[PDB]
């Protein structure tokens, strides 16, 4: 330890945590490396047969719809 | 102006009415939310290929009799200029103008 230009005993050694949350984090990690990816594609037409989450009313084997209801 | 654009258009309108009228809930079965893992499959697109060559979505309700591109009026069977020519000559019932 130097004394002729450095203070003796430091008080910059504080806390057992230095975890960031109120600012920037996980930009390439936060303890050890991360790097994420994104896959979405236009709609979820990823298959020849889908389910519907906005309409769940049962399929009629009819051939008329708007013109079927007079 | 061409006969080829009138010839395409005339055949599309009689078969749009033939083919799509009896295939109007097929539209619901293969696109709309009326299916929910039910069909949604190749077996009904086996049938929607008929209303395709001749269907409302290719029949701009125009040029089935007259050789004027756009401004058509499906209610007269005519276009801008031929509506005016027939009014001039009185060949339309009730044709006057608004004065109010």
């Amino acid at each position: 330890m130097k004394k002729d230009i450095h203070p003796k005993y430091e008080e910059i050694t504080a806390s057992c945590s230095c975890g960031n949350v109120m600012k920037i984090r996980s930009t390439v990690g936060h303890d050890l490396n991360l790097d994420v990816c994104s896959k979405c594609h236009p709609f979820f037409t990823g298959k020849q047969r889908d389910v519907a989450t906005g309409g769940r009313v049962d399929r009629f084997n009819k051939r008329f719809n708007i013109p079927g209801s007079k | 102006a061409k006969q080829s654009m009138k010839a395409r258009e005339v055949k599309r309108v009689a078969l749009a009415d033939k083919y799509f009228a009896k295939r109007a809930e097929l539209k619901a079965i293969i696109s709309d939310v009326n299916a929910s893992d039910e069909d949604r499959w190749n077996a009904v697109l086996k049938l929607q290929t008929l209303p395709r060559d001749s269907s409302p979505s290719r029949q701009r309700n125009r040029c089935r009799q007259t050789g004027r591109p756009h401004g058509f009026l499906r209610k007269f069977g005519l276009s801008r200029i031929k509506v005016r020519e027939a009014a001039m000559r009185g060949e339309i019932p009730g044709l006057k103008k608004a004065s109010w």
